[PDB]
């Protein structure tokens, strides 16, 4: 019997190498079907209708707003944008799983769970535009949003940072006694960074309430997956780090609230971390359709009513995104406060600098777009 | 735009500075069986398209992508040239060098003197797109060359244009130490020039004066270097002042003799940079030439730089040194 | 040695570096029950003693081991102060702190100015022994104040003795901003003195004039205070040359002040680092002090740096910028 | 069938996360028990005579210089030491069955590899002492051994830094067509950092002939393993990158061989990394002892051999000894070369500027010790 602090095991008397089974993954967890039939009762959630069509409404206004957004970036109107197409039900159907004041780390394709939570197309549009109702006064590049009040944490551009702070959130969380948890949105791409190793690593060992919700579509940029890993995905990392894992079918709205209700459930009670890899489509067999198709055996909704709410998120998105355009940009101040809380001397008299030199040579700026 | 772009070896032809790195890169894999090259997308040609058909041209196993992990890319790139191979590894932005600062300051950079000469990585090259791009706010603009001139035993050099950008990348990719090099993203496609189709090198820790004056001396890189030769041209016409323009090209080891010998006969200096004036290279430039040239400066050095913030998305139009932070800076030093 | 230490608030005790920063660290957690304490081998105590009889005292949710991961460190600590929680992280030597060099820049620095301050890591404290100590080599010797220094929206700060330790980090870890503190380990177990056993803060961005003098300003930072305070001894007992000596103390946002107004009356300046020469934070010093200072400059600002190599093992006594090194250009500046 | 470009795998419809299996670890492969006997005759290497007494002797050896040096630093006579106590075995056998032009990356606990491959006791203690016979020049802390002869790259100080670099070299190799491959050692400790994190996958997607060495001991520094991971040690971790991988008892000589050999053989042939965990015991049931019992169960070896061996090694180990202390450390002018392969005009300038101080104030110097 060994005595080896390191690991618990038996010896063997023969030398065999480890082979990992990658061609029999780890099975994918569906709930519906491609026509949007339960497949198993046991599995169904029997969300509420009202919330079920939260789910749905929620999706195809994002879906609307991407459509509005992405035309505008082709355009110039905005800088940037990042689509959320094939990406909604991962986000509407993990969101609806979560307590509303569960703090969500994420990066580009989350706008669905600020849309879930209910943040308002004036807010999406703001921080696109950068203009005077940006509560990150226009600072970042587009789709970098962020909302204390709905605990989503604002994105940065630098992948996979998050994961490792979203483990800190949770550390926190666990000693404050909240029954919170904290979900980390990432992408396979973004698994291969360091930053990733440093997350689940810590989230095991330091006994943390956090959920990983690795979103795989096969892509990163132009990179497939046979060039970013040679195991069986993300959630075949999960076990050796210790962490609890699954892999859930993206498209199956109900596949992730399942798993992330189930997920939230021990991992607030438990204090342990739970990784949830979901397998989407690189688009930007639909989650889209495959609800329609369930709200229509249910007698949830038809035609008439998609007619009418196709025309209504149209319309919504179109009276925010003229307004958000009409809007002036911030105050040019706005450039140096926030660096520090207060703001040092040194960077008061550089802010003094730019006065002055406006004062003078304010005719080559573009003055007449930002506010005061 | 912010900056207007303008102006022997052998038959030449138009090209971007993009494609004068695809030149580059591809005289490079020509001439060296040894040389690959890595990185996230590089294989289809690359998110600014300097890499491409290099892999049809070249193969899989000499043009190919990485996993998406900068720091594994660096120290991936050190081991390669650990075994003598030639190594350009491609950081996708700048802004994104920061999870490889550690293989990069403390392996890289100490790979040579560490092992008394027994191993080194002198035949890496780091690559990667860098400076402001109009909208590019905090992650898609920055310049990090101060963060690598604290670091003796690293090479950091800054092309203005494609015909300077194809000399220095073959002399970066061909000097024994291992180099970044950080390509002005915003000129990948802003104005064609002339650039030799075969190789040809541009020497580094070389300063080029490309504007001669008596007046005051100007020194930026990348693209601020067109930024002062505007200003050089409004000092000129509004103020009938004589000014030496000089691209640095190398921040380290930088030409020392070339700025001093400058600043010795006009007595004036103003140098000028994107990134953020506190701890930015301009601060060694400036210490260095009051130095030097204590008893011929006719008044203070002056350093128009970034602002010590992130890079701002909506305000970049008031957060760049432009041309008229630099002519007023000038104006009032010419009035000293 | 190459230095030698010297030299209200309630009850006193004697207390060495390594005591006054656990002094510190325990005032901390008393008042503070958010606060938390963690990195690597911090439980038994630390490499340096730092963290003795705290996990004991305040319990083991609150002073804990993490894996042996930099990058995981400080994204941890952010995302503990994102909730409003105090986290006070070691890096267990400086020179270890680059792996998360990405996490402090473009994580930690920017967090507030991001978001507009809806977001923030200001509770965020990250404390690392810093300097050289004798034999410490490239990797137990650095001092990284210069890389910190051109990042915006970080605080780093550099204590000379153990009541000014003991200060100053209490006012590091009460501040709302990311700070970096870099605790001299040659200094940790070094003499003793008076430190009062209750909490007492000493402000950020402030220098202290330790001693007044008229002919010659001399700065520096940590250990190196103690050899320009002797240069200082040195220069008045061999030259009739009466110097001020002022400690920075904070390296960003600095004590521009403090130290011009020292100039103007001197009319001389020598800044004294450990850290390389080249891109070290004495060429930012030198440049600003030229900048608001120039009528009053009677000689050039003089550096006295460690030179531009990695930080050498048998090397060392050839390397720092010792008193004789001070000395020698303090003498040839005031011969100017 | 699931349609997903990211992972292979079935459709499975009911919710089952997976569970780490770590009480019941991967076996821990072991050829000879306590007393030194042949457990299983077909895991035997019958390797020859000389060549297990040469294992012998390297692991002795070592284990004298140790003895020695760390007193040399308890007297403060070199200023840093770390020992080989324990992992003796490790190292001799894993050397042992890579070929003499195969290239090794390792951190601090790897001297029995040089020892195997005859480095000169002179040169572990000239880099020790930083005297004129070290080819590094004196520049680095005791104990960071390189020699390009012996394909053994230099140490360096920050953790886990030489995992991705390793990766690189054998992907060179490879390019070569060499039949060599890389050996890349390092403790459970410093596989948390993100570089190990970054070697590990790099080596699978980009078909490198790479052998990853980990060495667990159960504890860096203070920190036991159950504060530094939570799954079944490094060797489960492999599989999850496609990595084939094997735990072995670091105890003993024939089971580290046997695994490092097969590990070679397959890694230069497939071009495909392998992982090997051994688990070793924290001491600075040995294999010194365990190795010695098989020598006497063969009549290879008896007690005026062993009485011998240790007196003459013990004189080998202390001729170098003091004739290391005895030399003189290199010129100061060495402190300026290296640092780029020529020489900058600037740094040249530093070197003036030394020279001219120690003109004038040499004396304050400790120049008597360097050399001219
Ligand atoms: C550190 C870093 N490196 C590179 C990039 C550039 N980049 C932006 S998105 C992307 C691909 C991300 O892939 P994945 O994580 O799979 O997310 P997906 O876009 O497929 O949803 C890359 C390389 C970046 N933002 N950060
Ligand atoms: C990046 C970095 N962080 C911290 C250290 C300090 N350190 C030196 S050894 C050690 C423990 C290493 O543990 P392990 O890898 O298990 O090797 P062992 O000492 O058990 O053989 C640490 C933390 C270092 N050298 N590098
Ligand atoms: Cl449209
Ligand atoms: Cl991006
Ligand atoms: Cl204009
Ligand atoms: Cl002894
Ligand atoms: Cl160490
Ligand atoms: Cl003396
Ligand atoms: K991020
Ligand atoms: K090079
Ligand atoms: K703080
Ligand atoms: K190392
Ligand atoms: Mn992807
Ligand atoms: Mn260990």
């Amino acid at each position: 019997k060994p005595q080896f602090p390191g690991a618990s095991a038996e010896f063997i008397d023969k030398l065999e190498f480890i082979q990992p089974n990658v061609i029999s993954g780890i099975p994918i967890y569906r709930v519906m079907d491609r026509q949007g039939q339960i497949i198993n009762p046991s599995e169904d959630p029997h969300l509420p209708k009202e919330k079920v069509l939260k789910l749905y409404k929620s999706m195809t206004l994002l879906n609307t707003m991407d459509r509005i957004l992405y035309e505008s970036q082709r355009q110039g109107r905005i800088s940037f944008y990042m689509t959320n197409y094939g990406e909604e039900g991962t986000h509407v159907g993990s969101a609806a799983a979560l307590d509303n004041t569960d703090l969500v780390f994420g990066q580009y394709r989350e706008a669905g769970v600020l849309m879930y939570r209910d943040y308002p197309l004036e807010l999406f549009m703001a921080q696109c535009y950068g203009n005077i109702s940006d509560l990150g006064k226009g600072r970042q590049m587009p789709v970098h949003y962020g909302c204390k009040e709905r605990h989503f944490v604002t994105i940065s551009s630098p992948l996979a940072t998050q994961i490792p702070q979203a483990v800190g959130a949770a550390y926190a969380a666990k000693r404050a006694n909240a029954n919170r948890v904290v979900i980390c949105y990432f992408g396979e791409g973004a698994a291969s960074e360091g930053d990733a190793h440093a997350g689940f690593n810590f989230a095991a060992t330091l006994e943390c309430p956090i959920i990983f919700f690795c979103r795989n579509n096969g892509y990163a940029i132009s990179t497939p997956t046979s060039e970013q890993y040679r195991g069986d995905g993300i959630a075949a990392r999960g076990p050796g780090y210790g962490i609890m894992s699954i892999r859930v079918d993206g498209n199956d709205v109900f596949a992730v609230y399942n798993a992330t209700k189930e997920a939230r459930r021990r991992a607030v009670a438990e204090n342990q971390p739970f990784l949830i890899e979901a397998m989407t489509y690189r688009i930007g067999d639909h989650p889209i359709s495959r609800l329609r198709h369930y709200l229509l055996s249910q007698g949830w909704w038809d035609e008439e009513q998609e007619k009418a709410w196709r025309k209504q998120s149209r319309r919504k998105v179109m009276e925010a995104f003229e307004q958000a355009e009409r809007k002036p940009k911030p105050n040019p101040n706005l450039l140096f406060s926030d660096v520090y809380q207060e703001m040092p001397a040194q960077l008061r008299k550089q802010q003094e600098s730019l006065a002055r030199h406006l004062q003078t040579y304010g005719e080559h700026y573009p003055l007449d777009h930002f506010d005061k | 735009a912010h900056f207007t772009f303008q102006p022997e070896y052998g038959q030449t032809q138009k090209m971007n500075l993009f494609q004068s790195v695809t030149s580059a890169l591809d005289n490079s894999l020509a001439k060296d069986p040894t040389a690959v090259i890595f990185g996230e997308d590089v294989a289809f040609g690359g998110v600014f398209r300097c890499t491409v058909g290099l892999r049809d041209k070249y193969g899989k196993d000499r043009v190919f992508n990485t996993p998406l992990c900068e720091q594994g890319i660096v120290g991936f790139g050190i081991g390669i040239a650990v075994t003598g191979a030639t190594a350009i590894a491609e950081i996708q932005f700048a802004d994104y060098i920061f999870p490889a600062f550690d293989q990069i300051v403390n392996e890289a950079a100490k790979y040579r003197y560490r092992s008394g000469d027994l191993f080194n990585c002198g035949s890496l090259t780091i690559r990667s797109p860098w400076g402001c791009v109009g909208h590019g706010a905090l992650y898609h603009s920055q310049s990090p060359e101060a963060f690598f001139a604290h670091c003796p035993g690293i090479k950091v050099v800054i092309p203005r244009s494609p015909f300077q950008a194809k000399g220095l990348l073959l002399s970066c990719i061909e000097d024994k130490n291992p180099c970044i090099f950080f390509e002005p993203k915003i000129l990948y496609r802003a104005a064609a020039e002339e650039v030799p189709i075969e190789p040809y090198n541009i020497p580094l820790s070389q300063a080029e004066v490309i504007q001669e004056g008596s007046d005051v001396t100007l020194v930026a890189w990348g693209t601020q270097v067109h930024v002062i030769r505007e200003v050089a041209s409004m000092a000129k016409e509004k103020l009938g002042v004589s000014c030496e323009v000089i691209d640095l090209r190398t921040i380290i080891p930088w030409d020392v003799d070339t700025i001093c010998k400058s600043v010795i006969k006009t007595g004036r200096l103003l140098i000028s940079h994107e990134a953020p004036l506190t701890g930015g290279f301009a601060s060694e430039i400036s210490s260095t030439v009051q130095e030097e040239c204590f008893l011929n400066l006719e008044a203070p050095i002056s350093r128009v730089c970034g602002y010590d913030t992130p890079f701002p998305h909506i305000f970049e139009p008031f957060y760049i040194p432009d041309k008229w932070k630099c002519y007023d800076a000038l104006r009032k030093m010419i009035n000293y």
